[PDB]
């Protein structure tokens, strides 16, 4: 029967400076016990000084990303072109993945 | 299950209702009223599905309150229980069924009669002398069957009871915690604080 | 007859000009916005002496930080301040942050052409246009205090003051003297309560009229009549003072 | 699938229907509440159209929302029905999930608002009704009174009334009754009430019923005699003058 | 009020105007027609008219094909005649479909018919400005005549003739019928049947044709088709030798 | 547009009254009367058959008095199609109240819920309100016998005696005059006949005329019975209240 | 598109008359007389058949309808509504009645069936009423035989003998000279053609008559047998030749 | 005449016409006027903001769609922000689904597309506001106009709302002159603000009451506001 | 009486639709337009007015294809023929998905016909305010077609719409006259561009741009496509020096 979900490996790492923040991942990218590429970045600037990786699943991992992007664009639109405060966008993340509850994006995230 | 018993004495309706409230390995709660009033002279005890129970007796009792305001009479507990059948055959056939037994004593004013009413969740109703749901029907049944009469009085009855829920508390393996008791006569509802010890 | 969504010949939607004359005869509003805070104040208006003044609403809060005033066929107002509040609190919900003063306002106007019996863009199921304009005050850390003048064509103008209502076109003028970058909020307050008593029929007092404000510091607040009474008294001196 | 706009605005700004459903209001039979300082009452005149009813079973013109909250009304009955309906079923679902009754306020909102959607959603017409809405609060004592109109415009008096004639009535309660000194009593309020109808109901003895409300739901409406009583005692007031 | 000649609701004499202006429609391309009935062949003639030069001949038609065996002449406008043959094309296909076997010639007709009708009575629906009139060899009823309007009425016909000039060729049909004593063409070979079809139509409308002022449709068992300008010419060739 | 042709059937006149209401009224007023008296120990129904012809049959014919349930019967006074519409809705309130709380429906709650239907009609639609009032002549068990009243409007009242259709006025005042409380069956039938005698627009008032029911609480037995008098049993009593 | 069209077309006027269904009357009143006229073990109904034109084939339009074995229907008015009302009555008879007891409906229910049809053309939204009257006749086990009229409000009544159209007045007066309550079917065939006699004008005869009855049980019609309880149709028109024989004796 | 077909946009007039869309398009005339001129290299849009009191703001007529693409609105405010919300969705589903920036010569279609629908169904009303829309894209500097009526046409300048004529003759004039102002933004604009106060005559230009908007080559659509555009007055 | 030309379904008492007619109106007062059918293909042309030296030349693209083999041009109201398009590409798009085969010329007429008459069915919807030139080329032929806002189509040797109709209509009959055998894809391509200079009188005071476009089985392989530079040029001389 069809499998919906994947797992393409790698690991990502976040660490908070004092004046400064980090978001590493492995470029590595698989399926099984075969290697799909070398180089498939999992880490992205997505505007307003944010960077955000979703490991796990990189068919949901893409789409979480992808989306995240597109609420961002949309923030400015709706006000002001005001910047998104980290602390706004994790909690607009969190209503992102909620929202597939029942259907979820096979991806941990970090922001 | 948790126990929900029944009793139609000559001018009352008596229900005796465990207290426990049990979830996994814990006893949450042993102060549980099982039990709504759905107009002065009506009162339904109910047992089953952890949630459904009380949602579904809140259910029941808005709709009881609502007729009464808007007829300004109280429906007799044959209209009551033929009410709440008929939730429960619907409910039965439906996407998610309420997982709900209750019994339902009342005094009916215009006949001066007391009534008890047993209803399973699949929309099974009888009247009797007395009832049960789940396993307390079990243990008590042949002690009523035994000590019933038609004439016996409020304080008859109350003994009666008394005698069934110690055997309850003998051969029953879980822990219900004891039971809250009622009365339903031609002057109301009223508790019964003391069978902790009567 | 005609659509409730037709054009006159001069380019305007019938509905929404005649309902800008309902909005004429309501209870002035008056609103100032000072770098101190905003100042936002009404014409109770109550039509007889035997109704209870205080149970007169028409100045509400949206959220901590943002309030408005009405003016014209008030029960129009409900569901748009209800939208206005689940607006404020949903974006908070999402968000984690206050909404901009501004995105708050838009949002209501949003409503605003979303009536006629089959209009193609939507479903826009209201027979009619609200029939009451609102002056939406509140403040935000990206431009602070702000004052928006809302109405039912949709459209929504920012001021530095603005008047509302049966007799916004005097209160206007006066406010056009009156108004300067460096009132304060106590000038503000006693400007507000002066204009309402040269427009309102009765004879201004703590009971035909409220006063209310939204600071950063402490929010959107409703005077009570005690507080307002003083500020009464304290004009009618500074008046009689010349 | 009918949604034609009845309610819209004309050139100066108003909603005739809206308007003529408060022609109908003018039209029904006066309706007149006066809060005390402990209690509330309200008095309604029986028209006389057409006599030889059946007082028992015919709709009588106070109803009750809830246990502690009651409803009167002056316009158009079929469509107060409509309303009195939404409002007990309100009343319940707020038992239900707030788990407390309503408060006078909120109840009125709700009708005033039921009253205003009616105003501006396509394919129906306002209501042709008015009304009267008190009683007290869950373990309150305060009364409580408040009025709606076809428009959904509400808010409360100490005294008001609704109908026919009651420009006339309300004259009379505005220069009788005294924000200082609330009717003290449930009689002096009672006979309040009965005094300002007099003024309009041209000798009703069967034309005048009256319910008096008190906290806790205590809720009663008086007999012919009770009132009657009242009456006799009133126009007594005056001939010993 | 006066809108009770705008929508199909009565007016004060029980009358519906729409329906009737819809009947005025039906002889706004100027055009007669007519069906005669062979001994196993139904024919229908209709006169072709193409004004402008810049015209394609070729697409200038008002008889349809509609099934295998139903063939269909529409008086009226071309938009609304074309409206009812997809109409009846479809009807005619889900028919099959369903039952089994063809939609008999009356059948269409009854259930165009109906359809109709309810432009009658449904205030949104205007009625179609056009005259339908089927024709085909029946398996049970054997050749057929059945023609519908705007009023949602139908009948059968032993012959029959629709447009501005209808009553002369229909008087000259009955006047040959009362004389002949049967009621159709006693020919054997549709040829023949086409060419008395033809002759008529030049006796009621003293007029002469050409092989382009004419289009002719012939249903035979199992089949409906339309003659070409020179199928048509081999017809008035044979008419002449005998005048 | 389609609004052009729109009626608007559901709007207010200047004077705040409902057009549509008042003249379906209006049109109820040309229509056969209909009386119903309330008894001590039952109540009447009478209704005039309006037009006839020597080939009506009348043994198969009811067109004023219809069963709505074994307890509550309605006459009625208007559009007999739009009644019958009414009528099989409220039999069917009836059965769903029956299968729901195993009990008779009280007949006010059937009464205020046809009523409900009818006020429908007059606030939301585009429809036409339907041309039809109720005399409404039931029994239950926390009023006994009732009598009620519903017209185009949705409005509804109770009486003792009543009547729809064509002079009423007349007919309210004959009953309004000769009507008493303590009044038994017999009586009433007896006054509903001599009212309609003197109402009517016809020459006599012949049996073939009219339509007779009773819900009477038969002594010997201790239930309510309907019973909706046959041609020759109208009139029989016809003769015996002498009127011949 | 979409109906837009919700709202009744047929109100009431301030002086309480429903104008489209007066309309529908007149319409109703310009068409071609029909009647039905009960005998003690029978009913007929019969109608003209006005032929549009002698080239079309009277045959292939029938005004007398068959609504169920036992119950026929005629009509005057417009003939296109009348054969959707037919269409629709024959189907209720089906899924209203024989689908759910296994019998079909008694003359009494179908009527009142089809006069809801009626009924509801004259307040349901963006429709007219329909412009026609029926005459139904039928016969069941427990109503025995039974005629009614249908008219466009959807009034309906129980008749021993009545006439539509044209040519009722007259017809209606006729028929209550020679009505009574012991006539035989023959006696009703033979007074239905004298009736109809009047009101036609041209040809008279059993091509421009219409005419059907409902009698006796007619197996010869059923198609099949080995059912006891299936004794055949009690419904059944007549022939152009059985007309005939009896215009002789007419 | 005129009074018998003006009653809604499902009706034709006699002769041909459309009143309620000719109704509509006098609101445009109505609203404060607003500029568009472009080189090869950027395009520009100076929008004059109109303001209701002294004590009022001067009403935004600039909304970007996206980093390639925005219009300057003259009309009724409410139907620009229908008709630039649509916008900014289609270009984003451009981008979303197929990885493109949507064509400005498309994005002219849609608009035109979504105006035409509300001219032939009852209920509906037309749009009743002006869009002049640049953007520079695969093909260049664009400059499209857009009228309620539905029509769009692509131009190297243009102005719309009241006396713009005034800028629209100056443009012509000036077309052989900027339309080779490339590599330079400053000058454009320039251009776009001389232009812009061929159509003044009530008062002048100030801070708060200029509002410019450039998109080019090596520029995202971007806003220019107060003081920002000071050093253009 | 009169207001039968208020609403777009009615019938007037000479069986017309009057608001189809001023639909006509607004296509007349339109751009002019042409179709011109050759011996293996079909040529469409039609008349910018240039407003202002604004408008980018060459942009403002008027012809639109269908599918891939088809060629559509029209006056009148502009965007109701953009409408008209979309349209015919959903069901041109359509037609080939269950088919396989792209939709014949013939076929994609009367889709494109079946939907306009729709328009002239309800009074709530307003008919199309343009007259549309297409075809293309398919399995048997070239095939070229007018619509009108009736609904009305028809095949034609040439065609043409708009302000000056007639004087393309004239020389398209000279045309038809004159050449019995067929004219050639790239003889219509220039004879086009004259009856455009031609026709271009009747509106002589505005300064106009040239659009042709064609479909030629030996010319473009059976696919639409528009006519550019040379090609182009070449016509524009060959109407340039005819019109002196």
């Amino acid at each position: 029967q069809f499998n919906p979900y994947g797992d393409n490996g790698g690991t990502i790492l976040g660490i908070a400076g004092e004046d400064f923040a980090v978001l590493a991942g492995d470029t590595r990218n698989i399926t099984d016990y075969s290697i799909n590429s070398r180089y498939e970045p999992k880490v992205f600037d997505c505007g307003d000084n944010i960077v955000m990786s979703a490991n796990g699943f990189a068919a949901d991992g893409d789409a979480l990303v992808k989306r995240f992007k597109n609420s961002v664009k949309w923030y400015h639109f709706d006000h002001n072109d005001k910047k998104l405060s980290i602390n706004s966008a994790a909690r607009n993340i969190q209503h992102l993945l909620y929202g597939k509850r029942f259907f979820p994006y096979y991806v941990h995230t970090i922001i | 299950m948790d126990i929900i018993l029944g009793i139609r004495v000559q001018d009352s309706v008596i229900l005796a209702s465990s207290k426990a409230v049990t979830r996994g390995i814990s006893v949450l709660k042993d102060s549980d009223d099982k039990t709504r009033q759905l107009s002065p002279h009506t009162l339904m005890s109910f047992a089953g599905e952890a949630g459904d129970t009380v949602q579904f007796a809140e259910y029941i009792q808005a709709n009881i309150q609502l007729y009464s305001i808007r007829e300004d009479y109280e429906l007799s507990p044959q209209a009551v229980s033929s009410f709440v059948r008929q939730e429960l055959a619907k409910s039965i056939r439906s996407r998610r069924p309420y997982q709900v037994n209750v019994l339902i004593g009342g005094y009916d004013k215009k006949k001066n009669k007391p009534e008890l009413y047993q209803i399973d969740y699949l929309g099974t109703k009888v009247e009797l002398p007395y009832g049960a749901h789940g396993y307390s029907g079990f243990y008590t049944f042949s002690l009523l069957d035994h000590h019933y009469r038609p004439d016996m009085t409020t304080e008859e009855g109350l003994d009666l009871l008394k005698l069934c829920v110690q055997e309850l508390e003998k051969r029953m393996p879980m822990d219900f915690k004891g039971v809250i008791v009622k009365i339903v006569d031609k002057d109301g509802i009223r508790q019964v604080d003391d069978f902790q010890a009567q | 007859d005609r659509g409730v969504s037709t054009f006159s010949p001069e380019g305007r939607l019938f509905q929404v000009e005649y309902s800008l004359e309902a909005i004429k005869l309501g209870s002035t509003a008056i609103g100032i916005a000072t770098k101190e805070g905003v100042v936002l104040g009404v014409e109770k208006r109550a039509t007889s002496p035997l109704l209870e003044s205080d149970s007169i609403e028409k100045i509400v809060e949206i959220d901590r930080h943002i309030g408005c005033a009405m003016s014209g066929l008030t029960a129009d107002a409900r569901s748009m301040i209800e939208h206005a509040r689940t607006a404020a609190v949903t974006h908070n919900l999402y968000y984690d942050e206050d909404i901009n003063v501004e995105s708050l306002t838009q949002s209501v106007c949003d409503l605003a052409l979303r009536f006629g019996e089959g209009a193609s863009g939507e479903e826009r199921l209201m027979s009619r246009p609200f029939g009451v304009a609102l002056l939406i005050a509140g403040h935000d850390a990206d431009d602070g205090y702000q004052l928006f003048h809302a109405e039912p064509s949709g459209t929504f103008y920012r001021y530095n003051a603005k008047a509302i209502g049966s007799g916004s076109e005097g209160a206007q003028a006066e406010l056009l003297n009156e108004w300067h970058s460096s009132l304060t909020l106590k000038e503000a307050e006693l400007l507000v309560l002066k204009i309402l008593k040269q427009v309102m029929e009765e004879k201004l007092d703590e009971n035909n009229a409220q006063l209310s404000c939204i600071t950063k510091q402490d929010g959107f607040k409703i005077y009570d009549n005690e507080k307002t009474a003083e500020l009464i008294k304290e004009l009618k001196e500074k008046e009689a003072a010349e | 699938g009918y949604d034609r706009a009845l309610s819209i605005f004309s050139p100066d700004g108003h909603i005739f229907q809206v308007e003529y459903a408060l022609e109908a209001v003018k039209r029904g039979t006066c309706a007149v509440g006066v809060k005390g300082k402990n209690c509330v009452v309200l008095g309604c005149e029986r028209r006389s159209t057409l006599k030889l009813q059946d007082t028992r079973i015919t709709p009588s013109k106070v109803s009750k929302i809830d246990s502690h909250v009651v409803l009167s009304f002056s316009g158009l009955n079929a469509d107060s029905r409509i309303l009195i309906e939404k409002a007990r079923v309100e009343a319940q679902s707020h038992r239900l999930t707030l788990e407390d009754p309503v408060t006078v306020e909120y109840l009125t909102r709700y009708v005033a608002g039921v009253q205003q959607r009616y105003t501006q959603s396509g394919g129906v017409r306002p209501f042709g009704v008015s009304t009267l809405i008190a009683g007290f609060d869950p373990r309150d004592d305060e009364p409580k009174l408040y009025q709606t109109e076809p428009s959904g415009i509400y808010s409360s008096w100490s005294a008001q009334t609704i109908g026919r004639n009651s420009k006339t009535v309300r004259e009379f309660l505005e220069k009788n009754y005294d924000r200082k000194e609330p009717p003290a009593t449930v009689e002096e309020c009672v006979k309040l009430t009965v005094r300002s109808l007099l003024e309009v109901v041209q000798t009703g003895a069967k034309n005048i019923e009256i319910t008096v409300v008190k906290p806790d739901s205590d809720i009663v409406a008086l007999s012919s005699e009770e009132i009657n009583q009242y009456v006799t005692q009133i126009e007594q007031e005056k001939q010993e003058q | 009020a006066g809108y009770d000649r705008h929508i199909t609701i009565f007016s004060p004499e029980g009358r519906l105007y729409q329906v009737e202006y819809a009947f005025k429609a039906t002889n706004q391309t100027n055009i007669n027609s007519l069906a005669v009935r062979g001994k196993d062949c139904t024919v229908v003639i209709s006169q072709k008219k193409v004004p402008d030069k810049l015209l394609d001949p070729t697409t200038v038609s008002y008889i349809f094909c509609i099934s295998r065996t139903i063939g269909m002449v529409v008086n009226g406008p071309i938009p609304d005649a074309r409206n009812a043959a997809l109409r009846a094309k479809a009807e005619a296909a889900e028919f099959r479909y369903k039952y089994g076997y063809d939609m008999p010639c009356d059948v269409l007709a009854k259930r165009m018919a109906n359809l109709s009708q309810i432009y009658t009575q449904r205030a949104y629906m205007r009625p179609l400005g056009v005259i339908l009139t089927f024709v085909s060899v029946d398996e049970e009823l054997g050749p057929s005549i059945y023609k519908t309007d705007p009023a949602g009425y139908y009948v059968g016909y032993k012959a029959t003739a629709t447009g501005p000039k209808q009553q002369e060729i229909t008087t000259n049909l009955e006047n040959h019928f009362k004389k002949s004593k049967i009621d159709h063409i006693n020919e054997e070979s549709w040829e023949k049947v086409v060419e008395f079809a033809i002759t008529h139509m030049i006796d009621a409308l003293g007029t002469e044709f050409s092989k382009n002022d004419l289009e002719v449709g012939v249903a035979t068992k199992d089949k409906f088709f339309t003659l070409s300008a020179e199928n048509i010419e081999e017809r008035l060739v044979a008419i002449a030798e005998q005048d | 547009g389609s609004r052009r042709y729109d009626s608007r059937t559901t709007i207010f006149s200047p004077e705040g009254r409902l057009y549509q209401v008042e003249y379906a009224l209006e049109s109820i007023s040309h229509a056969g009367t209909a009386i119903g008296i309330m008894a001590s120990d039952g109540i009447v129904l009478a209704a005039e058959r309006k037009v006839t012809s020597t080939l009506l049959e009348q043994d198969t014919s009811t067109e004023k008095l219809y069963k709505l349930n074994d307890k509550i019967a309605v006459a009625v006074a208007g559009l007999t199609a739009d009644a019958e519409i009414l009528i099989n809705t409220a039999r069917i309130h009836a059965q769903n109240y029956l299968k729901t709380y195993n009990e008779d429906i009280p007949v006010e709650i059937l009464v205020r819920r046809l009523s409900d239907i009818k006020q429908g009609y007059t606030q939301h639609g585009g429809l036409r309100p339907f041309g039809v009032s109720f005399i409404y002549a039931g029994y239950d068990d926390r009023y006994g016998y009732q009598l009620y009243t519903s017209n185009p409007s949705g409005n509804y009242t109770g009486w003792k005696a009543i009547s729809v259709g064509a002079n009423t006025s007349a007919a309210q005042t004959l009953l309004q005059m000769d009507y008493k409380d303590d009044m038994k069956v017999d009586d009433a039938i007896e006054l509903a006949l001599k009212t309609l005698s003197k109402t009517t627009d016809s020459s006599a008032l012949t049996y073939d005329r009219l339509e007779f029911a009773t819900i009477r609480k038969g002594a010997n037995d201790g239930e309510v019975y309907q019973k909706i008098f046959k041609p020759q049993e109208i009139k029989d009593i016809l003769v015996k209240t002498g009127i011949t | 598109m979409t109906d837009r069209y919700s709202f009744s077309l047929t109100t009431f006027s301030p002086s309480g008359k429903l104008g489209q269904i007066d309309y529908a009357l007149t319409a109703v009143k310009q068409g071609v007389t029909s009647l039905g006229i009960k005998a003690t073990n029978g009913v007929v109904i019969a109608t003209e058949k006005k032929s549009s034109s002698p080239l079309a084939m009277s045959e292939t339009l029938s005004k007398v309808s068959l609504l169920t074995p036992d119950i026929g229907a005629v009509y005057s008015g417009m003939g296109p509504d009348y054969r959707v009302l037919v269409d629709k009555s024959r189907k209720v008879a089906h899924t209203s009645y024989k689908r759910i007891y296994g019998e079909y409906p008694p003359t009494k229910l179908l009527v009142s069936e089809v006069a809801k049809i009626m009924q509801e053309a004259t307040q349901s939204g963006g429709v007219r009423p329909f412009g026609v009257s029926l005459l139904i006749a039928g016969h069941d086990e427990f109503n025995g035989f039974s005629l009614y009229q249908v008219d466009p409000s959807g009034s309906y009544f129980p008749w021993k003998a009545t006439a539509i159209g044209k040519g009722s007045v007259a017809a209606k007066t006729f028929l209550e000279k020679r009505w009574n309550d012991e006539l035989e079917l023959e006696d009703a065939i033979h007074i239905a053609l004298l009736t109809l006699k009047e009101s036609v004008e041209g040809e008279f005869n059993g091509d421009t008559i219409e005419l059907a009855i409902i009698g006796d049980e007619n197996p010869d019609l059923l198609g099949y047998t080995g059912i006891p309880t299936d004794k055949g149709p009690r419904f059944r028109k007549l022939t152009s030749q059985e007309i005939n024989d009896r215009l002789e004796a007419l | 005449f005129r009074n018998n077909y003006d009653g809604d946009t499902v009706t034709f007039s006699p002769t041909g016409r459309l009143f309620q869309v000719e109704y509509a398009l006098e609101a445009i005339k109505q609203g404060s006027v607003t500029v568009g001129l472009r080189s090869n290299t950027h395009a520009v849009l100076v929008a004059l903001k109109r303001n209701a009191d002294e004590l009022s703001s001067y009403q935004k007529k600039i909304i970007k769609c996206d980093e390639h693409m925005g219009l300057s609105l003259a009309g009724l405010a409410p139907d620009a922000r229908v008709l630039s919300n649509y916008l900014r969705q289609q270009c984003n589903y451009s981008s979303l689904v197929f990885n493109r920036k949507l064509a400005v010569e498309r994005a002219g279609h849609l608009l035109c597309d979504k105006a035409q629908k509300n001219t032939q169904s009852y209920g509906g009303r037309p749009y009743g506001v002006g869009l002049l829309i640049i953007g520079y894209d695969k093909s260049g500097a664009h400059l499209l106009e857009f009228q309620p009526s539905g029509n769009v046409t692509e131009l190297y300048g243009t102005a719309i709302g009241a006396r713009s004529q005034g800028a629209k003759t100056y443009l012509e004039r000036t077309l052989d002159t900027f339309i080779k102002i490339d590599g330079n933004p400053d000058e454009l604009i320039k251009a776009g603000v001389e232009a812009i106060s061929q159509s003044l005559r009530d008062e002048s230009l100030t801070v708060d009451n200029l509002s410019i908007a450039i998109v080019g080559k090596d520029t995202p659509f971007t806003i220019y506001d107060g003081e920002a555009v000071a050093k253009y007055i | 009486g009169t207001g039968y030309d208020l609403s777009n379904s009615v019938f007037s008492p000479d069986g017309r639709n009057f608001q189809v007619e001023y639909a006509v109106k607004a296509v007349e007062n339109g751009t002019t337009s042409i179709g011109i059918k050759c011996n293996d293909g079909v040529v469409f042309a039609v008349e910018k007015l240039i407003t202002s030296k604004l408008l980018v030349p060459q942009k403002n693209v008027k012809i639109q294809v269908v599918d891939r083999h088809i060629g559509c041009v029209y006056s009148g109201l502009i965007p109701d023929g953009r409408h008209l398009v979309n349209r015919g590409r959903e069901e041109a798009a359509s037609f080939k998905k269950l088919y396989k085969t792209p939709i014949p010329i013939p076929a994609f007429a009367d889709r494109l016909g079946q939907y306009v008459q729709a328009h002239t069915l309800y009074n709530s919807v307003r008919p199309f305010g343009v007259s549309t030139i297409f075809g293309g080329v398919d399995k048997n032929g070239a095939h070229l077609y007018m619509l009108e806002p009736s609904g009305s189509y028809w095949g034609y040797k040439g065609a043409a719409t708009g302000k000056g109709r007639q004087s393309a209509k004239a020389e398209l009959e000279k045309l038809v006259d004159h050449h019995p055998e067929g004219l050639s894809a790239r003889e219509a391509v220039k004879q086009a561009a004259k009856i455009i200079y031609l026709a271009h009188e009747d509106n002589k005071e505005k300064d106009f741009e040239l659009e042709i476009s064609w479909c030629s089985l030996s010319e473009t392989n059976g696919l639409h496509k528009f006519v550019k530079g040379d090609l182009l040029q070449e016509a524009i001389d060959f109407a340039q020096k005819e019109i002196n």
